[PDB]
RNA sequence: GGAUGACCCCAGGCGGUAGGGGAGCGUUCCCGAUGCCGAUGAAGGCCGACCCGCGAGGGCGGCUGGAGGUAAGGGAAGUGC
RNA sequence: GUGGAGCCUGGGAGUGAGGGCGCGAGCGAUAACGUCCGCGUCCGAGCGCGGGAACAACCGAGACCGCCAGCUAAGGCCCCC
RNA sequence: CGUGAGGGAAAGGUGAAAAGAACCCCGGGAGGGGAGUGAAAUAGAGCCUGAAACCGUGGGCUUACAAGCAGUCACGGCCCCGAGGGGUUGUGGCGUGCCUAUUGAAGCAUGAGCCGGCGACUCACGGUCGUGGGCGAGCUUAAGCCGUUGAGGCGGAGGC
């Protein structure tokens, strides 16, 4: 006998709470389940997770100090282009970006590591665009 | 007597070029390039043959620690619970029962909470 | 200068990408209204000789 | 590479010339070139003990002997030196010319009949010799010829 | 039923003349003819003239008509190279390579 | 009914009809064996510790095979090592006849 | 075990450079050959997912090729890039 | 203590540039990926495998071949994994 | 090639037989397409066989968000030959060319554009071990002479 490999699945929608939760270890889980590792059919070489609506991720909570000195840094190519962020700017900024670049660090590098972070869609406020594929909501 | 190379070396060539079928550029073409390609090939299907019993046995957990969770254990709890009852159905089938008939997976899953 | 060299023998690859570039665009042409037969535009036609619609040269 | 035709001039120099290192063209390394350890004129000949080529004479015509396929003919009739003589002779001893035959007599006209037939090879009994027996599936001797086998192994 | 014509060994390089040919490949004969008038490159002309034999065949040797006719098939294989001497500075010689070329056509009966 | 048997060191889920490959058995062709069952499944569900008292999958052996030939070749860079080896594991073909059990 | 390599069984060893040993494949040539394969196709080339061999190799079939090839068993080297 | 143990006579070698690590000293500066010895070790030749992000010599462990079977070693068990 | 002494290449093969392609067609010719010869004309004289690198045409599969010693393992899609295979490769896993020299090389150390052919442990004589045999307190001949014309025998000088 050889390995069941899943007929095409028909992804699932989810949709988070991320109000109050800690930044990582909300991070974490979302890429578990982008990831499709909580499916019994889990296969490593395809595209097979949910797809995880995120909201309130303006109100993601961080510990210790680290909204100064936690710092995102991005580099442009240029000479002196070492530009850095702080946790705090970048919330005030682009609110998004935060559980984004957490998220995002912690799936595969390569092209179905990428795949998956377009199935991630992070919204600030409680509200979200994405109705008309009815999220379940999940409690994690 | 002469014995020159004549019929032989083309022979050993025209061997090993077609073992290389399918390289890119001269690898597949030049006899040369093809050698240096089929030694690495043949160290790769060596020890990717060592890889693929540790491929598939770390793909048969995942999916069993996915099917566990689901009823309220996780993969370590679950496999101990096997062992002190006694099962020795291994991850392949495991695996194999956790998608297929899970009605079974969960009457596994039982088995492994009681044996605690 | 100190002569510079080509490290590596250009792939047949990569010399056919760089001809990627190399295709003839066909001759544009457009058919005479005198004689029908395909010139080229703006030219005094060289099968019957007409352009704007009188003999300018001998064919 | 010494034997060769070609000169003994360094063709270019040692250094600097951005090519190899080469001297005469007739190192054997060139096209054209001597060979290195190729065949000179050998004498392949040498002295097997006497004892062990008397032996070996005796022990051929005993492995025929054993088999039945030796024959000593006391003379040979009706052939005086012509081949179709030896035929009919050959006819009634028993060689139809199925079995590879050595004729060892010392009777010029009897070995000038069978020599040019396929299946016979003829030869004085002073030549007699191990492989004309083991290349013959028989074995004729006159008795001329058995008599003098027996001298030299003696 | 097709027809064919071969230029062999003929004195330009294949590479040159490719890039003309490509141009006639699939085109139908009156409109390859045009192509091939005001090509401005000098392997227009053998081209013109391999194409122009390939359909003399087939009208006179193949039972074509000349008005179905098209260009089915075209391809310039390379023949010997003319390797010629050029004399360089500092005494170094170098052996140029004037290139030969085997041009072919290959017509058909486009029906319509 | 299915079952999850264990043979040739390797255990393989087995249905009445299905034809596998397994480790070379000591059998004779077209004789008969019977294969431990550790888990049965389908309308019944009786589980193994490790097997089952009066459970046998019956299976025919159709015959014995070597397999498609696998070259294995290892190579020692710049140390002069190359060994070139065929190897043709040996299986043996069943047909699961009925799951006892 | 059977009786001196018949095969069977049981157990253990088997990473390997310099290097020592053993057993084999292939190439030219001699004997075998006044034979044998061969125009119903030699050698060589081109294929093949087929058969055998741990491998080096051997087959076998299809195509080319258009006159040579050469067995079991031995012998000798200009013998494997 | 029966081990690819030991001993005796012979044939054939290769080696006679070592290197890191632990301990013991010397030279050095209680400097050096330092240098020179002693004991051991591994690489050398195990740049085959697991760990150590990656990395000959640190930890784990001596790869005959196959398996989509099982147990452990160092090390690990939030995600990459 | 060199003032000269001197150096010193390359280059063989249609077919049994020229029967070496009248004549017709495009073209200036070259070349080709027919007709013709031939068992064969991808035997057409740039001629047996016609390998490889190399170049081209056509088709199947694939490729424009992708990080690579180019493979390999797995799975999937497509195409072909018909619970099986072969071709292709989208994704995931793993993955530091070959040789040489080194304590140590993927090594930013050596060598190699690629392909084909050529290319390096031999022979003689002695020596010394081992080994297969002949004989055995013995063993053996050398040059030669005789014989055969791919026949062997003689020869005891001498040597151990
Ligand atoms: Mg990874
Ligand atoms: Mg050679
Ligand atoms: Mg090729
Ligand atoms: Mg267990
Ligand atoms: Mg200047
Ligand atoms: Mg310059
Ligand atoms: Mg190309
Ligand atoms: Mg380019
Ligand atoms: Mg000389
Ligand atoms: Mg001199
Ligand atoms: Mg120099
Ligand atoms: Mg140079
Ligand atoms: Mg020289
Ligand atoms: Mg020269
Ligand atoms: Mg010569
Ligand atoms: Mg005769
Ligand atoms: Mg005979
Ligand atoms: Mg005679
Ligand atoms: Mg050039
Ligand atoms: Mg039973
Ligand atoms: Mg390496
Ligand atoms: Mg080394
Ligand atoms: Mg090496
Ligand atoms: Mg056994
Ligand atoms: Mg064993
Ligand atoms: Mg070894
Ligand atoms: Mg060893
Ligand atoms: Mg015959
Ligand atoms: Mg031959
Ligand atoms: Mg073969
Ligand atoms: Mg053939
Ligand atoms: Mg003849
Ligand atoms: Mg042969
Ligand atoms: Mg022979
Ligand atoms: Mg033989
Ligand atoms: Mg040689
Ligand atoms: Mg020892
Ligand atoms: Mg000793
Ligand atoms: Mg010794
Ligand atoms: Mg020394
Ligand atoms: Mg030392
Ligand atoms: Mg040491
Ligand atoms: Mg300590
Ligand atoms: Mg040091
Ligand atoms: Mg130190
Ligand atoms: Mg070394
Ligand atoms: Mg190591
Ligand atoms: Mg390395
Ligand atoms: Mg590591
Ligand atoms: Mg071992
Ligand atoms: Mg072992
Ligand atoms: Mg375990
Ligand atoms: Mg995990
Ligand atoms: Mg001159
Ligand atoms: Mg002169
Ligand atoms: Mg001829
Ligand atoms: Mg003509
Ligand atoms: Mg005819
Ligand atoms: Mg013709
Ligand atoms: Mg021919
Ligand atoms: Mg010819
Ligand atoms: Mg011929
Ligand atoms: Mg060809
Ligand atoms: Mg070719
Ligand atoms: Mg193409
Ligand atoms: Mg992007
Ligand atoms: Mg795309
Ligand atoms: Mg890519
Ligand atoms: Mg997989
Ligand atoms: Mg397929
Ligand atoms: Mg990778
Ligand atoms: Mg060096
Ligand atoms: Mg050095
Ligand atoms: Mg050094
Ligand atoms: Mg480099
Ligand atoms: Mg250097
Ligand atoms: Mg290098
Ligand atoms: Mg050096
Ligand atoms: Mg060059
Ligand atoms: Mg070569
Ligand atoms: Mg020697
Ligand atoms: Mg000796
Ligand atoms: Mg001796
Ligand atoms: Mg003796
Ligand atoms: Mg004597
Ligand atoms: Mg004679
Ligand atoms: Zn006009």
């Amino acid at each position: 006998m050889k390995t069941y490999v899943p007929k095409q699945v028909e992804p699932r929608w989810v949709l988070i709470d991320a109000e109050g939760k800690t930044l990582g270890r909300l991070a974490t889980k979302i890429a578990t389940l982008l990831r499709g590792k909580h499916r019994p059919d889990w296969t490593p070489n395809v595209a097979m997770g949910d797809f995880v609506v995120v909201v309130n991720a303006d109100k993601i909570r961080v510990t210790g100090k680290k909204l100064e000195q936690k710092i995102y840094t991005r580099y442009s190519g240029y000479p002196g282009g070492l530009k850095k962020i702080p946790l705090e700017k970048m919330l005030a900024t682009h609110p998004e970006r935060v559980l984004e670049h957490a998220v995002k660090g912690m799936l595969p590098k390569g092209p179905l590591g990428r795949r998956l972070f377009k199935r991630l869609k992070v919204y600030a406020g409680p509200d979200h665009p994405h109705q008309a594929q009815r999220p379940e909501k999940l409690e994690v | 007597p002469r014995a020159k190379t004549g019929v032989v070396r083309r022979r050993k060539h025209k061997k090993i070029l077609k073992l290389a079928k399918g390289y890119w550029g001269l690898r597949s073409k030049s006899f040369r390039k093809a050698r240096e390609t089929l030694f690495a090939a043949g160290n790769y299907a060596y020890a990717h043959r060592k890889r693929r019993k540790r491929d598939f046995r770390r793909l048969w957990i995942v999916r069993i620690n996915a099917a566990c969770r689901q009823h309220g254990l996780n993969y370590s709890t679950f496999i101990h619970g096997l062992k002190k009852a006694g099962i020795e159905v291994d991850r392949k089938n495991l695996a194999d029962l956790a998608v297929r008939e899970p009605q079974v997976f969960a009457e596994l899953v039982e088995r492994a909470k009681a044996a605690q | 200068a100190k002569h510079p060299v080509p490290k590596k023998k250009t792939s047949k690859a990569r010399r056919d990408a760089r001809r990627s570039h190399h295709a003839l665009t066909p001759p544009t042409l457009v058919p005479c209204p005198e004689c029908k037969a395909m010139k080229p535009p703006h030219t005094v036609c060289p099968e019957c000789g007409y352009y704007a619609g009188r003999k300018v040269l001998e064919v | 590479r010494g034997e060769v035709a070609y000169s003994g001039r360094k063709i270019w120099p040692q250094k600097h010339t951005g090519r190899a290192r080469h001297g005469d063209i007739g190192a054997p390394i060139f096209v054209g070139g001597g060979v290195v350890f190729g065949p000179k004129p050998r004498d392949y000949s040498y002295t097997l003990p006497k004892k062990v080529r008397k032996k070996g004479l005796a022990m051929a015509v005993a492995d025929r002997a054993r088999e039945g396929k030796l024959l000593l003919v006391e003379a040979f009739a009706g052939v005086n030196g012509k081949t179709k003589e030896f035929l009919a002779w050959a006819k009634e001893a028993g060689l139809d010319g199925s079995e590879s035959v050595l004729l060892v007599t010392g009777n010029e006209l009897v070995r000038r009949a069978a020599r040019n037939l396929p299946w016979v090879v003829t030869l004085a009994p002073e030549g007699l010799n191990v492989y004309d027996i083991v290349r013959t599936e028989r074995l004729v001797m006159d008795l001329d010829a058995w008599e003098v086998f027996q001298n030299r192994i003696g | 039923m097709e027809a064919k014509a071969i230029a062999r060994y003929v004195r330009i390089s294949p590479r040159k003349v490719r890039l003309v040919v490509d141009l006639i490949r699939g085109k139908s004969l009156e409109e390859a003819r045009n192509i091939l008038r005001y090509t401005n490159k000098r392997g227009a002309y053998f081209v013109a003239k391999v194409l122009e034999s390939a359909a003399a065949n087939a009208v006179n040797n193949h039972d074509m008509l000349e008005d179905r006719l098209y260009v089915k098939a075209a391809y310039v294989d390379e023949g010997p190279a003319l390797k010629r001497v050029l004399p360089r500075a500092r005494g170094r010689a170098d052996i140029i390579k004037k290139r030969t070329s085997h041009i072919t056509v290959i017509l058909g009966e486009k029906h319509g | 009914m299915f079952a999850i048997v264990k043979t040739g060191g390797k255990q393989y889920r087995v249905e009445p009809g299905l034809k596998l490959r397994v480790e070379k058995l000591d059998a004779e062709p077209g004789a008969t064996v019977e294969l431990p069952v550790l888990l049965l499944g389908g309308e019944k569900t009786v589980v193994g510790t490790p097997v089952v008292e009066g459970a046998s999958v019956v299976a025919e052996v159709l015959g014995h095979g070597r397999g498609k030939k696998i070259l294995v070749s290892k190579f020692k860079a710049k140390v002069q090592y190359r060994r070139k080896k065929g190897h043709r594991q040996p299986y043996t073909e069943l047909l699961i006849k009925e799951i006892r059990g």
